[PDB]
C-alpha cells in the first residue's frame, strides 16, 4: 500500500511533472510568441513610425 | 491453469528470461536461463542429486552445480537447453504452454539471423505452438514506455542495443550495437571484489556476486566525487553477508562497477560509453527526427535499475545536447521489465494479428518463413 | 461554411499552394505543393502511418518522408499528386466540394498547354466542378496591385516570368520569360552553405535551406561593398536555428545567394540578370508604351520579399533607362499572396462572370476548350 | 633520396594517403590517413611503446590501438594528426623534405573551405614548403583518364561530389554530391557479416572487414538475380582467412554491400544511387554538351575495383540515357590511384606552372589565399 500509494504518488508526480513541462512547453510557446508579438510589435511599430513617416 | 486463449511471451537473455501471457502488464515469473548440472560425484546413498537442474533449481541448487547459460551475447546458441528452460517456464511454473496458444519471443535488431529462426522453428517442432512471431526488442521497449519515438537504450544481460525508433519506422543505421551489459558487470565487480580480499571465480561465486551488485551497486550522479570520497573513507562503504557467514564490504568499487557503462574500458572495451551511444543514435538521424529523440530517451531492459543512471544518463546527453531544447528519460517501474510487456502489448494488439506466423505457413516454408514474415 | 456559390480560388507553384475563396483578400489555408512518402521500413505496428502524405500533412511528418512536388519551372506534370492537393485543400481545409463552387486556377502567359488543359480536366472530371476558367498570373498580380499597365515581376519558384500588360492588354512579343527562379536559389545557398561546413542534401534539409533563405537573406543596393564587410567580419553574420537546436551563421551567404538574380550566372544560367530582363521587356513595347511601363515595374509572387529587392530593381533598372524618364517599383505588403489575391478579385468581378467555361461547353467540346474560353 | 625539386603530391583521403613525386605515375608509397593510440594499460617497464602511432605504424601495432581517422568524409578535423602523417610520409619514407619541394594536395570541389585553407596552412606553416596548389579532384581524374570532358564520378571512401567538366571548364550548377562512400558500404557490411554470425565490432576488427570487402566483393549485374542464388547456394560464397586463423565465407552480403552505390537506402540514405547522380550530372548540363559527356562517363577513386562496377554503371546510365545517344565508361587500371596520377600529372604540367601559391603570397595574405589561387 505505501508502494502503491507510491507508485501512484510518484505517478502522480509523473504526470503533474509531465505537465509542469507540458506547461513549460506551453509557457515557452507562449512567451516566446508573446516575445515575438513584442517583437513583431516593436517592429510593428518602428514600420507604423515608417508608415507614419511615410505619411 | 489458465483458461484465457490468448497468446504467450517470453524474454529469453544470457542471465534471465521474463515470461507470462499476452494482454497482461507484467511476466508471471522470471526464471533463470539456466541449465544447471552436477559438479561432484555423489558418494553417500539417499542424498537426492539429479542429472540436471533447471532455471530456478539451477540456480537454488549452484553451490555444488556448474551453471550453464545458453545465450551468447544475445543469440541461443544451446537450443537444447533452452528447450529445457521453456519447458520448465511454461509447463511447470507459468502453468501456460505454447500448444495451445501463439507465442511471441524477442531478440535484439541485429540479432544474428539464426536465433529468430531456432526460435521459431522450436516453438513449431517441439512445442506444437499453432503460431509464432520473433519480435524486436526495440519495438516492445518503446510500446510499454508508451512510445512510438525514442531511444531504445535495452541494456541485457550479454549486450546493449542502443536503437531508435521514429514514428513507429526503424532508423537502423543509427543502431549502436554495444559489448557491454549486466553478466559483463558481474564479471568486473568479481574482479575488483578479488582486489578487495574477496576472490570470486566459480558460477556460484558470479551468482552471488551478481546479487551483490544488484543492491549494492550504483553509477552515480558524480562518480568523480563518490570515488573521490568512497576510495578515502568507510562512510561510503556498504555491507553485504556472503551465504558462508563472511561480511564484504564495498566502497568505491561500489559504483567502479557499474560506472563501466560510462567508462567501457575499465573492461578493456573498445567503446565511447553508454552516453555517446546514446547521443550518436540521436544524433545519425535525420534533423528532424533529433529533437524527439532527445526529448523521449527511453529506458529497458535492466542495468537501469542502478541509482543515479536515469539522472545521470539525462545530464550527460543535455550536456552534450544543443540548449533550449528539453532532453528526457524515461525510466517507469517496468524498468527490466518492460520488453516482456512490450511483448504482451505487441501480441495482443488487434493491429499484430496479422503479423503471425501460423502452423501451416510454417509446416510448408519450414524455419526460413521468419524472414518472411516477422522481419 | 459559405453563404453563396462564390468561386473556389487556388495559386498552384513548384513551391506551394495558396488557396481560398473568391471574394476574400486571402488564402484560407496554404499547403506546400507536396506528397510526401516514407522513406523507412515500419518497425512497429497500430502507429497509423499513411502510404502518402499531403501538403501540410507531408510537411508535419516529413522527418521520415522524402517530398516531391507535381510542379516544375510553372508546369503540373504530376496531376496525381496535384489531384490530392486538391482534394484535401478544397475538403479539409477550405471545408467545400467544388461540386457546388466553380474554380480559378491560374498559369504564367506561356506556361505549357497541358498545365491549363490538365488542369480544366480534372477539376471537371474528378472535383465535378460547374464551371472552369484558368487565370493568368499577371492579370491577377496587376488588379491585386493596383495597376493596368506594367511589368509583372513575379520571380517565383518555378520562373520568373517578366511580362508586360498596357490598358489590360497583353504585349506578349516582349515577355521576357527566364529560368530564374527561388528554387534555385534555395539550391545555390545549400552549395554555399556547404562551403560553410553545413551539409544540406535530404528532403527535410532542403526545406529547411528553403526556410533559412526566407527569413535571413537579401539582396541590398550594393553587392561588393556589402560583401567587403560580409566576407571580412562576423557582425554581419545571422544566426539560424536548424531543428534539432544546432545553429548555423550565415555571412556574405546572405547575399551571395539573393545575388543570382541579378547574376544568374551563379546558377549556370545564359541570363542578364533580371533588372536587365525587365528592361529588356520594355524595350521591345512602342516608345508611347515604354513610358507607362518605366513609371510601373510592378512586384507579385515571391523572391520580391528580399530586403532592398525594390529598391535595387529602381537603380539598376534607372541605370538602363533613358534620362528624364520616371522609373518606379511597385512592391505591395500583398506580396506572394497578390497572385491568389488578384485570382479572387477576378473571381469577384461581375466582368468576369461571361468568362467561365461550364460543365456543359466542357463536356460538348472536351478539356481542349480552355484554349478557346480562357486567353 | 630524390635528384630533382619536383613537387610533391600527396592525395590525403578519407581512406589512405597516396604520396609520391610529381611526374611520376604512381604514388612512391602508401599510408593509411591512420593515428593509432593504445587503448590499454602497460604492464612491463622498458617496452618503449608510442602514445601515438602513425600511417603504417597505425596499422603494425593495431592489435592494441584504436586507430581513428583526422579526415571525416573528405574534410580533415584533426590537423595535429594530419601533421604527423605528413611528417611521416614526407620524410621517413618518401624521403623528399617539403622544404625544398613544391606541394599539391586534392579535395573534392565542394569539400568545405576549411579542408583546403587548413591543409595550405600546414604545409606552409610546420613544413615550410615554398609553394602550394590544392587541386580538385575531377580535374585530377580526367588528367588520369586522358579526358578534358566527362563525368567524374569519384566513388570514393568519404564523399561522392559528381562532377561534369566539359572542354576543361567546370559545369558546377550541374554538380550531385551525395553523402555515400566506401566507407558506409563497409560499414553495411559489418552490419549484415553480424547478421550472418561474424559480430566485427572494434578496430581490428573494422580493418579486417575493409580488407575482406576489397578481395571479395562484386557489384552483380542483377542484384535480385544474383541474390535470389547467392541466398540460396554456397556455391556463390568465398572464403576469406582471418588472421587469426579463423575463415569467414560471404554470400549475398558480397554484393549487397557494393549494391548501397545503387541503392543508399541501405544506409539511410535518401538517394537514388551513383548512377542516377551520374545520370543528372549528363542532364543538367547543356543540350549541347550532354552527348559528349554520355560517352565520357569517368569512374574514379576506390570502390571502382569491385568487379563489374564499370559494366553496371553503362547499364544504369544506358536504362535512363536517350536512344541514339552512345553511353560510356572509362575505368583505367589507374583506378583508385586517378587522384594521386591526376595530381603528378598537373603539378608537372608547364600549363599549371604559374598556378601555385608561393610562400611569399602566402604570408602577405595567409591561408586564406588558396580561395583566390586555387579554387
Ligand atoms: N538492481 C539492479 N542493479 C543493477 N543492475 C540490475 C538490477 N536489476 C537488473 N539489472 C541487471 O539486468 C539484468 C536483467 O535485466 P533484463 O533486461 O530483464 O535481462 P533480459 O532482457 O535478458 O531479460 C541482470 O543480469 C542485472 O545484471
Ligand atoms: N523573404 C523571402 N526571401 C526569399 N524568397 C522568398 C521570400 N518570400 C517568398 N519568396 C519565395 O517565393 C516563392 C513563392 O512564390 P509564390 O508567388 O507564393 O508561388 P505561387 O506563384 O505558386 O503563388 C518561394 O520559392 C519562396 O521561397
Ligand atoms: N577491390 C576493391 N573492392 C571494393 N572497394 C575498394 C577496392 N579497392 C579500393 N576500394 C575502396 O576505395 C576506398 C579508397 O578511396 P580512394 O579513392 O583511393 O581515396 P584517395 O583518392 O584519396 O586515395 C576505400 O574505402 C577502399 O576500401
Amino acid at each position: 500500500d505505501a508502494q502503491e500509494k507510491l507508485e501512484l504518488a510518484e505517478k502522480k508526480a509523473t504526470d503533474a511533472e509531465a505537465d509542469v513541462a507540458s506547461l513549460n512547453r506551453r509557457i515557452q510557446l507562449v512567451e516566446e510568441e508573446l516575445d515575438r508579438a513584442q517583437e513583431r510589435l516593436a517592429t510593428a511599430l518602428q514600420k507604423l513610425e515608417e508608415a507614419e513617416k511615410a505619411a | 491453469d489458465e483458461d484465457e486463449t490468448t497468446a504467450l511471451v517470453c524474454d529469453n537473455g544470457s542471465g534471465l528470461v521474463k515470461a507470462g501471457f499476452a494482454g497482461d502488464d507484467a511476466p508471471r515469473a522470471v526464471f533463470p536461463s539456466i541449465v544447471g548440472r552436477p559438479r561432484h560425484q555423489g558418494v553417500m546413498v539417499g542424498m537426492g542429486q539429479k542429472d540436471s537442474y533447471v532455471g530456478d533449481e539451477a540456480q537454488s541448487k549452484r553451490g555444488i552445480l556448474t551453471l550453464k547459460y545458453p545465450i551468447e551475447h544475445g543469440i541461443i546458441t544451446n537450443w537444447d537447453d533452452m528447450e529445457k528452460i521453456w519447458h520448465h517456464t511454461f509447463y511447470n511454473e507459468l502453468r501456460v504452454a505454447p500448444e495451445e496458444h501463439p507465442t511471441l519471443l524477442t531478440e535484439a535488431p541485429l540479432n544474428p539471423k539464426a536465433n529468430r529462426e531456432k526460435m521459431t522453428q522450436i516453438m513449431f517442432e517441439t512445442f506444437n505452438v499453432p503460431a509464432m512471431y520473433v519480435a524486436i526488442q526495440a519495438v516492445l521497449s518503446l510500446y510499454a514506455s508508451g512510445r512510438t519515438t525514442g531511444i531504445v537504450l535495452d541494456s541485457g544481460d550479454g549486450v546493449t542495443h542502443n536503437v531508435p525508433i521514429y514514428e513507429g519506422y526503424a532508423l537502423p543505421h543509427a543502431i549502436m550495437r554495444l559489448d557491454l551489459a549486466g553478466r559483463d558487470l558481474t564479471d568486473y565487480l568479481m574482479k575488483i571484489l578479488t582486489e578487495r580480499g574477496y576472490s570470486f571465480v566459480t558460477t556460484a561465486e558470479r551468482e552471488i556476486v551478481r546479487d551483490i551488485k544488484e543492491k549494492l551497486c550504483y553509477v552515480a550522479l558524480d562518480f568523480e566525487n563518490e570515488m573521490a570520497t568512497a576510495a578515502s573513507s568507510s562512510s561510503l562503504e556498504k555491507s553485504y553477508e556472503l551465504p558462508d557467514g563472511q561480511v564484504i564490504t564495498i566502497g568505491n568499487e561500489r559504483f567502479r562497477c557499474p560506472e563501466t557503462l560510462f567508462q567501457p574500458s575499465f573492461i578493456g572495451m573498445e567503446s565511447a560509453g553508454i552516453h555517446e551511444t546514446t547521443y550518436n543514435s540521436i544524433m545519425k538521424c535525420d534533423i528532424d527526427i533529433r529533437k524527439d529523440l532527445y526529448a523521449n530517451n527511453v529506458m529497458s531492459g535492466g542495468t537501469t535499475m542502478y541509482p543515479g543512471i536515469a539522472d545521470r544518463m539525462q545530464k550527460e546527453i543535455t550536456a552534450l545536447a544543443p540548449s533550449t531544447m528539453k532532453i528526457k528519460i524515461i525510466a517507469p517501474p517496468e524498468r527490466k521489465y518492460s520488453v516482456w510487456i512490450g511483448g504482451s502489448i505487441l501480441a495482443s494488439l488487434s493491429t499484430f494479428q496479422q503479423m503471425w506466423i501460423t502452423k501451416q505457413e510454417y509446416d510448408e516454408a519450414g524455419p526460413s518463413i521468419v524472414h518472411r514474415k516477422c522481419f
